[PDB]
């Protein structure tokens, strides 16, 4: 299964505050709109490759 | 697509057809331009070699390339003020108007000074003012005329050209009635000053009226400023890339120096800033060399608006298109950030008819010709106009004058020319 | 303002002559309070080697 | 991380997991201190320029000094907006500017003598006598001669790349 | 300070030219800035390089200079262009346009020559004396409006 990544997968590259300023960086980034496999945990952990880094993300309720 | 670059519009040519306009409207466009740029100051052993004493030892093996930059940096903040006051500083006295504004209908309370305001700045000016918008040894310096002393400038050459029309340029300013100084002004672009009295009221509501449309224009077009938005653009982009140099390696193990001097001994700490030294003096004189050509830009720039001022606020210009199309009349100087605004009022035609023509008449056998205007045909009788407005008169001597016979003039007409 | 302009005579005017750069007077170096100490007591003082 | 500044107190609200400010020009603007979970901004310590409004010493040998661009702290001093202002005296009346100094401000020699800093006039004021049916005409007439100078050329300086290189 | 305009031109050459030469003292990094004493102590191998780092030096002094001599001479290819205007519109016929000849209304000038430059005295008339004077713009004599 796969979704829509949207513009998920940005996270702060460094520690260094900004305001009102648009920065231009080059980072490991999760590309918009790219292909995440999905998984189910109804009525599934298989061992997915790390390769250059990984992006997770989950959907909870009841904290499985 | 490919481009049009305009409608197509064939002229009515024939040998014996002339087009005169029977009405007129009076339009006032906005020309600006640059004059000034900001007084940019770098401190070439700050940049280079900040707090370093090392670097700085390295650097003066170099001469004179520091302080070369300086001197061209100072003649360019020098020519700078020369350009402002070269553009503005063109009246020897600082004009102003009576406090009664009886100028034959011309409304004028949108460019004069307003007392309100806590810098006495004219609305336009206002506007004007509205739309347009480190520490590492880089400073600013300032104007020397700040922006209250150009409005001041700006309020005496538009005070003296209102009230003493081009007379104040050439000597004294000699009052003259605002009506009469228009009267002039027709009168130089070939329209008799009768036209000016007997259309005062209609040519003061349409002087009005460009000014209102001038206002809603710097009111909602943020484009008309670009010329000057542009140059704080450039003037920006280029410290910001000046300063930005400061973080490149230029080939060391890092840009910044004191990592550099707390990690490596003597031997190698000179070839790596030795390397920095040669990458930030490289930018310093990319940077410098930038400014001198830009420089020159608003060098020409001040000189074309100083040019317009004299020959366009101060007097009327025949030339064409120098002031704005039409038939220049009068202009009025607006002040901006970094340069100046020119209003240009121009005469423009607006109604035409089709008439026929003649280049003579012949009366007794002599050729007569027009001392001033045209000879036209409404298709049953001749008449004399001036060539710039139809306005119609009785063929008289007069009118016309005596030159050869009719057997040499090339398309001469029969007609009568009537003897006072 | 007479070394700059290498002359005995400085006409008229106002003339650039030397950078001023306020000197720092004293360091400053910060670091956290405490971050976490190491258990070299229970090495040293341990009651039974 | 080092460097050199002034450290004030700031209103900075930095995220908790934020340590470093920078502007634009990619520069440390502020810091979190260690110790004490406050920001503090980092403002470069003072420098600029120093300039001597001298008259010519034909006529004397004292001077004013101006420190551009700095306030009147870390240096008869008059602060104007081009800088701390030392050895003129501030005079209310206005003059034609002498010495520019920036911002309006202009310095001259004049009255027992010594420099004196003022904002310069631009000109006398004149009002014109203007109504609706008043015309002044001139009577009489000067005829005048003035000189405009112009550089039309320049020396024709030529360079043996070869020789001044490797001579 | 008359000719101030064609001193300032000249000194700014004479300096262009003095940095360029002083620039030959400069080191640059080299051991030495003259060059014999470089060649008669150092073996190929260093003098080489020590060679390499003055010829860039000069070099790029060289450039520095032919780059403010090209912008100085498109400034004096300006002011030589404005100056053969002056000559065609204000000697040889009568200039209309305002303060292009002088302060005045404008009757004729004169060239003069000067060192690496021109000097133009223009003839202007400039009113002297005047009156206030009550005007009119038309007269009615039997209901017809008279223009001067
Ligand atoms: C010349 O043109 C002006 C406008 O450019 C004319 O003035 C307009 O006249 C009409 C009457 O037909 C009025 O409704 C408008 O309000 C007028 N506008 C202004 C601004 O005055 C003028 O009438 C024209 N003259 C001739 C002889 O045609
Ligand atoms: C000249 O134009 C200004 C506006 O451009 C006129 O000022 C307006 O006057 C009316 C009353 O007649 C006020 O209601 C407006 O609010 C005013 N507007 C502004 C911007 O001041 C002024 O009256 C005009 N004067 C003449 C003689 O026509
Ligand atoms: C061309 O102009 C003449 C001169 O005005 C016109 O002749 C007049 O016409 C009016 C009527 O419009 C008569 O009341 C006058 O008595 C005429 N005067 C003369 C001397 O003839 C003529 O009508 C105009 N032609 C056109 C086509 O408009
Ligand atoms: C204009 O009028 C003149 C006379 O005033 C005309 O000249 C006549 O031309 C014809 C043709 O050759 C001769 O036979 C007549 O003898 C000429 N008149 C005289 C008095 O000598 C001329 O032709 C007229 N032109 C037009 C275009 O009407
Ligand atoms: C116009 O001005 C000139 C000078 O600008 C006047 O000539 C002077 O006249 C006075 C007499 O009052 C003599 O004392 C001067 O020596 C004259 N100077 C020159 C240079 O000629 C002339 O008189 C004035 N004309 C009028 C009508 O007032
Ligand atoms: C990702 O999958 C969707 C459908 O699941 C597909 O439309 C899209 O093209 C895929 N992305 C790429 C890069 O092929
Ligand atoms: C004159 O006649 C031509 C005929 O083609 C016409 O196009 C033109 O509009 C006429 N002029 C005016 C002012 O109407
Ligand atoms: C104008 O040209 C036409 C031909 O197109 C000719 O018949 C007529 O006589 C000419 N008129 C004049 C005055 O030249
Ligand atoms: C460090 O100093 C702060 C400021 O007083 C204090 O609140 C904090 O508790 C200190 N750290 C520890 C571990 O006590
Ligand atoms: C001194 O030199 C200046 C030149 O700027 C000159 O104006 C002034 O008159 C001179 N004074 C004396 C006493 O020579
Ligand atoms: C200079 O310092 C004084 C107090 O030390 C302060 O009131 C003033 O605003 C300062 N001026 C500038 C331009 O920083
Ligand atoms: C100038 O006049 C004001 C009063 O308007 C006064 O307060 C000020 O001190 C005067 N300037 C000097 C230098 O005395
Ligand atoms: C005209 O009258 C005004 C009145 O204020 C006066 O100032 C002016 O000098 C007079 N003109 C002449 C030429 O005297």
């Amino acid at each position: 299964a796969y979704t829509n990544s949207f513009t998920r997968g940005v996270y702060y590259p460094d520690k260094v505050f900004r305001s009102s300023v648009l920065h231009s960086t080059q980072d490991l980034f999760l590309p918009f709109f790219s292909n995440v496999t999905w998984f189910h945990a109804i009525h599934d952990n298989p061992v997915l490759p790390f390769n250059d880094g990984v992006y997770f993300a989950s959907t909870e309720k009841s904290n499985i | 697509y490919t481009m049009s670059l305009g409608a197509e519009n064939s002229v009515a040519y024939s040998n014996n057809s002339i087009a005169i306009p029977t009405n007129f409207t009076i339009s006032v466009t906005t020309e600006i331009l640059p004059v000034s740029m900001t007084k940019t100051s770098v401190d070439c052993t700050m940049y280079i070699c900040g707090d370093s004493t090392e670097c700085s030892n390295l650097l003066l093996q170099y001469g004179s390339f520091c302080t070369q930059l300086n001197r061209a940096l100072t003649g360019i903040a020098v020519e700078q003020d020369k350009n402002t006051q070269e553009v503005f500083a063109q009246v020897k006295q600082i004009y102003k108007t009576p406090p009664i504004k009886d100028f034959g209908g011309f409304n004028f309370s949108q460019i004069l000074p307003d007392p309100s305001k806590p810098s006495k700045r004219s609305f336009i000016e206002d506007l004007l003012f509205n739309k347009v918008t480190k520490f590492n040894g880089l400073t600013v310096l300032p104007p020397l005329l700040t922006d209250e002393m150009i409005a001041q400038y700006t309020s005496a050459l538009l005070a003296g050209t209102i009230t003493s029309g081009w007379t104040f340029g050439a000597g004294a300013a000699l009052q003259i009635p605002f009506a009469m100084q228009m009267a002039y002004r027709f009168n130089g672009i070939g329209v008799t000053q009768n036209v000016l009295y007997e259309n005062q009221k209609l040519i003061a509501n349409q002087f009005n009226s460009a000014i209102g449309k001038i206002q809603d224009s710097l009111s909602s077009t943020a484009s008309a400023l670009g010329k000057l938005q542009d140059v704080v653009n450039q003037n920006a982009q280029a410290l910001n890339t000046l300063v930005k140099q400061l973080s490149s390696n230029f080939g060391a193990i890092s840009s910044v120096l004191n990592d550099i001097l707390s990690r490596l001994d003597p031997p190698e700490a000179e070839v790596q800033i030795d390397r920095l030294i040669t990458g930030r003096l490289q930018s310093l004189q990319t940077y410098v060399t930038q400014q001198l050509i830009r420089a020159a830009e608003i060098r020409a720039s001040a000189n074309l608006a100083a040019t317009k001022m004299s020959e366009c606020v101060l007097g009327q210009s025949k030339r064409v298109d120098f002031c704005g199309k039409g038939y220049h009349l009068m202009s009025f100087p607006q002040s901006a950030p970094h340069g100046v605004v020119f209003l240009h009022v121009t005469y423009v035609p607006a109604q035409e008819k089709n008439f026929t023509t003649a280049p003579a008449i012949c009366h007794d056998g002599k050729a007569h010709f027009p001392r001033e205007g045209v000879f036209v045909s409404n298709g049953t009788h001749w008449f004399v106009t001036q060539r710039n407005f139809y306005e119609p008169q009785i063929i008289t001597t007069d009118n016309t004058f005596v030159s050869g016979n009719c057997d040499v003039v090339i398309g001469i007409v029969n007609n009568t020319v009537y003897d006072p | 303002t007479k070394c700059t302009l290498k002359s005995f005579t400085v006409e008229k005017g106002i003339y650039q002559t030397s950078n001023f750069r306020v000197q720092p007077t004293e360091s400053i170096v910060r670091f956290p309070n405490i971050t976490n100490l190491c258990p070299f007591g229970e090495v040293f003082n341990a009651t039974r080697f | 991380l080092t460097g050199t500044g002034v450290l004030t107190e700031s209103n900075k609200k930095f995220l908790p997991f934020q340590q470093f400010g920078r502007d634009i020009a990619d520069t440390t603007d502020a810091v979190r201190d260690p110790q004490t979970l406050e920001i503090l901004d980092i403002t470069p310590c003072s420098f600029g320029g120093v300039s001597v409004i001298t008259p010519g010493t034909n006529t004397s040998n004292q001077v004013a000094v101006l420190y551009q661009d700095v306030n009147c702290t870390e240096v008869n001093v008059f602060q104007t907006r081009a800088g701390c202002l030392i050895g003129a005296e501030h005079v209310n009346n206005s003059y034609e500017c002498d010495i520019p100094i920036g911002a309006g401000i202009c310095a001259s020699y004049q009255t027992s003598q010594s420099i004196i800093a003022y904002t310069m006039s631009l000109g006398a004021e004149n009002s014109v006598a203007y109504s609706n049916n008043s015309i002044a005409i001139p009577t009489n007439f000067t005829i005048s001669v003035t000189t405009e100078i112009l550089p039309v050329s320049m020396t024709k300086t030529s360079v043996d790349c070869t020789m001044y290189i490797c001579g």
